[PDB]
């Protein structure tokens, strides 16, 4: 509780669409060696010795993304042998959840320099390759009463009063906002293009937005694992108040299937002094928390509330929101509860119109809020993901 | 390591051994303590001496063929030693079917075939027996049944019966066909499956068809004899492994869907015969056994499975053995039944009668509606056409003996009555005069009502010994328990009559005393009510339904209510407070009555109305009333879940308690199949009666947690959860 | 700032490989007996005030995937606000979950947090998550892949480290874990596994052979062109001398462990009374083609930053993955023979990958006490070339 962990890089690779995307043909270690090379890039002169750990979100840490997939990147990009690598999963949080152990081992005083992130390849590794005991324990999946995330999202619009209109009406807002975002050219010095191993160029873009999305369009798509019944008894089993579940969430107001990674270079001020490092930003706090693990995607409320008085802070003294946009109707009650003001809840879009790289999620969307905090000369932001289970984490960063 | 059951008098032997001049061994099963074949103390030591033979003299031994000397093959096991294992018993029943199925596997593992000659019913450990055989014969004979249905006792097949049809026909065709409902097959239908692999026309034919199919294995497959699929090398269990890519994608759906089958009722065998069956397919074949005993060991000591094998072992035992009929009474056949009325129960009262090998005559009002009234036989035998239950040469048989007609006359020649036109007294004396001289002279004056006294009844006719109450459920085709109810003026030989016509159509009987309610109708009475009270107490309506049913009734409450008429229930409250302003005493309302009155106000009566606390499209529900939160202001009281459940639980236990002390029923057989079958009280609670002293909750077990859980909810809900007298010490 | 305390450190028996006790006992199932059995030492423990349960698991796939972690959380009916997340850095996984809560703890956003680590290697053998460096020719191709068995036996060869030498080592891991059963040093600590009735799996460590004598060692045999790929980049040596058998090379066994770190308000608050405080961590390696060389930089770097020496350790416990490891490390910082490894090694009890951290970890928490000592350091070989160090001291 004694040094303060500052944020000095936090780039990440344009996302992929699930069919025929462009990154398909890309080992999901490459994603993560060629934000590493981005980095000796900017800093040729950086003594990688310094750095102690690499620390990579991973939900589906199998196949490609097996073996501990931060040691295969530290090998693979010629990096100090010393340096370590270490792969967690948190599910959704898996990025944000790397981000805030590397600040927290620098506020240990134990390690020095974190490299922070997390890979997702879900057009070659697909959620659920790894299996897992919910699944493969039908005691275990008998007793905590498993339901997936879509059906709890639906659960949440349904007794939060959330119609149909309401959700694809915020899908539209993040169509729209992320188009803006890079028409303006707000991520043109986070978004590393990737490259094959001859420098051609494969994909520059987040190639899972449709910008030119309408209301009618929205209307016009059919709602979605889920499929296979069940689901919807099991859930009403224990919200037994609740009489029909209103299947509101399409393919347009969820979070998008794509690939992407992300990198976020973490550690002291004596560190980045050393180093010849400007500070961005500063881990102001961390938290987590959860609830209900039947509705699963409520959870964020906790971990940003803890966060906010961990900090002591209140609502108004936040300047950006930046909650991972899995569900709008996870977001739409995020912003209820909360009383978010509409302006300041992800500025720039969010998932469903870039998509959700599970593992990398969490820090891509932190390197977002560090760009649009210099670019408003802002002060504070929160970032928060909701989690598979109901354990959500937030963060608030202010800028230096 | 052995096949006995301990190391260190002895039991009698149930096995007979022959080997003939080819080096083919017998084992022939014949239980000298009963007409069965079962899986008790006696066979674990027989078995293990033939095994422990069949491996001494392998040399000698070139195939062996399984038979019964029964007219079953074997069937079920020792139910008086299982229910009797308590908690502290885990290890001497994990060794006892360990044991068991050591022995099965070194019969299974012994290098030459062996063969199952199957010549009746395969039960239980009886299939687990065939199944650890390499080929299954069985004789295509009238009444032989094979299937696993121990689930439906509360328990699972812990002879093998998960490991091997896991094996056989991988996690999702095992459990779903064959396991999770202990579903039972026809000779014809087990081959199609794969649970038997050849048929024979007769008995005779099973034991020389065995030793030839041992000699033609033996010969045309000499290397892979005697040896299942899943001892070779390159097996591959159907529908693949736990980590198989393509049923890894459905199987997080399995116990979803079985949450959803169960509504989530708290009956565990179903839930750990899948997870023996999951953890099994990921390990060996040994492993996967020892899997096996452990979930059995967990349900044989538990509490459900005691209440299921009280109910459906024990108690059914009793009541067809002739438990509730007089003693010292003759049988008398009827040749002509007479169905007076062509409703819902008229009908379906001609179709069961009719299935049965009796002529009947359905008399109604019209003769276009005694025509719709035997409809509901044409359309249940088309059902049955193109399902394929029945035959063309079956189907006109049934039909032929429902002569629907609208005259009186036809009933020249019927001797047995089975009155069921409407509940009113007054009418049912004037149905009964028009028809009590037509019929035969000692013929049966039965009477389907539902609450009428039968004993009011019959001062409308002459005859009153041959009166008596007949209460059939509603649809009669599904419905399998009979209510008899023995009027004051019914003698003890009308009891029997009706007795063996019960079991004569195929139904179960309870007999019951005169009584308001009788028993079905007066405890349900007190289960609808108690959610009607919850609902004006500002209960949620989705709460009520979900609370009846995780606690595992086969129809919600408030659903059930718009099915009875909430007419019919004003109606009875009405004669309730009759019987007590007039007797001298102060009448003290039901909760719920205030309900039943306010939906009668509203117009909302039920399903018959069109309108009820759900609303009615197309002639199906189409959802909860939306005016239904708004009348009751419902979200107000927002008790636990337990709190409901227990609540519509202990109402119908409690009231079965009483029906026992005022003389109502004479057993606890009666209360238990009886509040079973006839009002859908949940199977695993093994009875209403049962429910009492195999209470099971977070304060205790028995009857003295029953009662500390009565005075729980009666010191938070009212009076009437106090417990009677009876109960209390 | 806040200090890091130990509460708590158990872990179940390690079951062999084959014909194992705990073949039959899914991996969850270890983790959710070792969450109730600290529940039965803290009834009124407010687990409200767990933050976070972090698990090691070197292959988290089939019964190891989807978080096990989080699954531990929620089929032992613990607070859904208490987390769970499953990290992997390979023979650390047990001890990195332990420095992470420590760290956690230190910089005091984390109160009360569970660590340890799950590997049933019968169910779930080493591999079956795959991996890029083995299974992506670009990249196996460049890194020189080898695996960590003929590592042992490149050290052995550069340090003239004979076959007997080896085998005197492994006779010594067998007398000494032999020694600590008999003696009741595992007696707190091993929680016996139960099945779904209460009926015994197992109660102790099946993978030793106590009866192990130096000639049966000899009559052992040593277990794809990786020996010429390994002497490619050590070109000064011209042949591996492979000394490694299945008796001086770390037991395949299921296994996990479990500890309770939180600060010493967090221990004060629940009436907890603190067994070990954690005085350091550190994490360095060396070169991958050797791979089991990070524990040397690495317990320097846990001396330097806690201000000790050699000297002023009391108890050393290096992970017994393979003997020339711990004798290779035994020479360079001089050890005292009679402070390595005093209750046996995973060579004679079994080596549960991602459990193995934290089973060595509370190994020393209870030898500490058992001897009224003040410190111990702890190292394990990671795999692919790192290393983990930490220093706890007794209170
Ligand atoms: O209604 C009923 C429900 C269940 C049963 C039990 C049937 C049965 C018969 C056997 O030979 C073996 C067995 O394990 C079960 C009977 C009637
Ligand atoms: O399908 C099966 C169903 C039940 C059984 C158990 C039989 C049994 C017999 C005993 O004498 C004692 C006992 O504890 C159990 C075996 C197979």
């Amino acid at each position: 509780m004694s040094e303060e962990a500052f944020i000095y890089e936090a780039i990440r690779t344009p996302r992929g669409k699930q069919k025929n995307g462009s990154l398909h043909e890309v080992k999901p270690l490459s994603l993560v060696v060629g934000l590493i090379d981005e980095l000796r890039k900017r800093h040729p002169d950086l003594d990688e010795n310094l750095i102690s750990d690499v620390i990579l979100g991973c939900v589906s840490p199998v196949g490609d993304q097996g073996g501990d997939i931060a040691r295969a990147a530290v090998l693979a990009s010629g990096m100090p042998v010393t340096s370590g690598g270490v792969q967690l999963n948190r599910f959704c949080a898996s990025g944000l959840e790397a981000v805030n152990t590397a600040a927290q081992k620098v506020r240990s005083g134990w390690d020095d320099l974190v490299l922070a992130g997390g890979v997702e390849s879900m057009s070659r590794v697909p959620m659920g390759s790894d299996g897992g005991a919910m699944g493969l324990d039908p005691a275990t999946n008998y007793d905590v009463m498993f339901v997936p995330q879509s059906i709890g999202a639906d659960l949440i619009a349904t007794i939060e009063g959330f119609s149909r209109e309401d959700v694809d009406a915020y899908a539209l807002r993040s169509q729209q906002k992320a188009a803006e975002a890079w028409s303006g050219g707000y991520f043109a010095k986070s978004v590393v293009p990737v490259r094959d191993q001859n420098g051609l160029l494969i994909l520059d873009h987040d190639e899972h937005m449709r910008p030119d999305t309408t209301k009618e369009g929205l209307a016009k798509l059919k709602p979605a694992l889920a499929a296979l019944g069940g689901f919807d008894d099991v859930a009403l089993q224990k919200y037994h108040w609740v009489e029909k579940i209103n299947h509101v969430h399409t393919g347009g107001n969820s979070s998008g299937i794509v690939d992407g990674a992300a990198l976020v270079m973490i550690g002291s001020a004596a560190a980045g002094k050393l180093q010849g490092l400007t500070p961005r930003a500063r881990i102001v706090a961390t938290a987590t928390s959860g609830a209900d693990p039947v509705i699963m995607l409520t959870g964020p409320t906790p971990a940003t509330r803890k966060v906010l008085d961990r900090a002591g802070l209140t609502v108004d003294d936040i300047d950006l929101f930046e909650l991972n946009e899995a569900f709008a109707s996870v977001v739409l009650k995020f912003q209820k509860d909360l009383n978010i003001p509409d302006e300041k809840l992800n500025v720039n879009g969010g998932a469903i119109a870039m998509g959700h790289p599970l593992g990398a999620t969490g820090a891509m969307i932190l390197g977002t809020m560090v760009d649009e905090l210099e670019r408003r000369n802002a002060r504070r932001a929160l970032i928060t993901l909701c989690i598979g289970g109901g354990m959500g984490v937030a963060t608030i960063i202010e800028r230096v | 390591s052995s096949h006995h059951h301990h190391h260190h008098s002895m039991p009698d032997n149930t096995i007979q051994w022959d080997k003939d001049a080819d080096g083919i061994v017998t084992l022939t099963m014949d239980d000298p303590s009963g007409s069965t074949n079962v899986m008790n103390e006696a066979y674990i030591e027989s078995m293990g001496k033939a095994v422990d033979r069949l491996v001494a003299e392998k040399d000698s031994i070139t195939g062996v063929v399984v038979a019964s000397a029964k007219k079953t093959f074997f069937a079920g096991g020792d139910v008086k030693t299982m229910i009797q294992a308590r908690p502290e018993d885990a290890g001497d029943v994990f060794n006892t079917v360990e044991t068991i199925k050591r022995q099965l596997r070194t019969l299974e593992t012994l290098g030459k075939p062996v063969v199952a000659a199957i010549n009746g019913a395969a039960l239980g450990g009886g299939l687990e027996i065939a199944l650890a055989c390499h080929h299954r014969i069985a004789a295509d004979v009238k009444g032989s049944q094979l299937g696993l249905p121990e689930v439906t006792l509360g328990l699972l097949p812990g002879g093998g019966g998960v490991t091997r049809t896991v094996r056989m026909f991988g996690i999702q065709n095992a459990f779903v066909s064959v396991l999770a409902q202990g579903t039972r097959f026809k000779p014809a239908k087990a081959k199609e499956i794969g649970l038997v692999d050849e048929l024979v026309a007769t008995v005779e034919e099973l034991v020389p068809a065995a030793k030839a199919w041992i000699k033609e294995e033996l010969k045309a497959n000499p290397d892979g004899a005697g040896v299942q699929p899943w001892d070779k090398k390159g097996y591959k269990m159907p529908g693949g492994t736990p980590s198989s890519p393509g049923l890894a994608a459905i199987l997080p759906s399995f116990p979803s869907n079985l949450r959803k089958q169960l509504k989530g009722a708290p009956m565990p065998a179903p839930r750990a015969i899948l997870a023996a069956a999951v953890e099994g397919a990921q390990v060996d074949f040994d492993t996967a056994s020892r899997i096996e005993s452990r979930y059995f060991a967990s349900l044989v000591t538990g509490q459900v499975a005691k209440n299921m094998m009280q109910a459906f072992f024990f108690d059914l035992q009793a009541i067809n053995a002739g438990g509730s009929r007089p003693e010292g009474i003759g049988k008398t056949p009827i040749k002509r039944i007479g169905v007076l009325g062509a409703g819902m129960m008229g009908a379906g009262i001609a179709y069961v009668s009719a299935k049965a090998g009796y002529e009947v005559v359905l008399k109604d009002v019209s003769l276009e509606a005694a025509a719709k009234g035997k409809g509901y036989s044409e359309k249940l035998e088309a059902k049955a056409l193109e399902r394929g239950r029945t035959t063309q040469e079956r189907s006109d048989a049934l039909l032929a003996r429902i002569t629907p007609t609208a005259d009186a006359a036809d009933f020249k020649g019927v001797d047995f009555v089975i009155e069921a036109v409407f509940e009113n007294q007054e009418l049912k004396h004037k149905v009964f005069g028009e028809i009590e001289d037509i019929v035969e002279p000692n013929a049966i004056l039965g009477s389907n009502t539902s609450t009428l006294p039968i004993t009011g009844l019959a001062t409308g006719v002459k005859r009153q010994e041959d009166f008596i109450g007949i209460h059939f459920f509603s649809p009669v085709d599904k419905m399998p328990l009979v209510e008899i109810i023995k009027g004051e003026k019914t003698s003890d030989e009308a009891l029997a009559r009706v007795f063996d016509y019960t079991l004569a159509i195929g139904k179960t009987p309870i007999v019951v005393n005169d009584s308001r309610g009788f028993f079905t109708s007066r405890v349900i009475g007190t289960f609808v009510n108690e959610a009607l009270a919850m609902l004006g107490e500002g209960v949620e309506p989705a709460s009520i339904e979900q609370a009846g049913s995780q606690a595992g009734y086969p129809a919600p409450p408030l659903q059930l209510s718009d099915e009875l008429n909430l007419e019919l229930m004003h109606k009875i409250a009405v004669a309730t407070r009759k019987g007590v302003e007039d007797a001298g005493g102060t009448y003290q309302p039901h909760p719920a009555e205030a309900v039943v009155e306010k939906m009668i106000e509203l117009g909302r009566s039920g399903r018959l109305k069109g309108a009820g606390f759900y609303e009615y499209a197309d002639g199906k529900r189409s959802g909860l009333w939306p005016g239904l939160r708004e009348t009751f202001k419902s979200g107000s009281s927002q008790p636990p879940l337990q709190d409901m459940i227990d609540r519509m639980l202990f109402a119908e236990a409690l009231e079965t308690q009483k029906c026992l002390d005022e003389g109502v029923l004479t057993s606890t057989a009666d209360a238990n199949i009886g509040s079973i079958m006839g009002i859908g009280f949940p199977p695993w609670t093994g009875g209403s009666a049962q429910f009492i002293v195999g209470y099971s909750g977070p304060a205790g077990t028995g009857k003295a947690a029953f009662v500390a859980r009565a005075r729980e909810l009666a010191a938070a809900y009212g009076d009437r959860f106090l417990p009677p007298e009876s109960l209390l010490s």
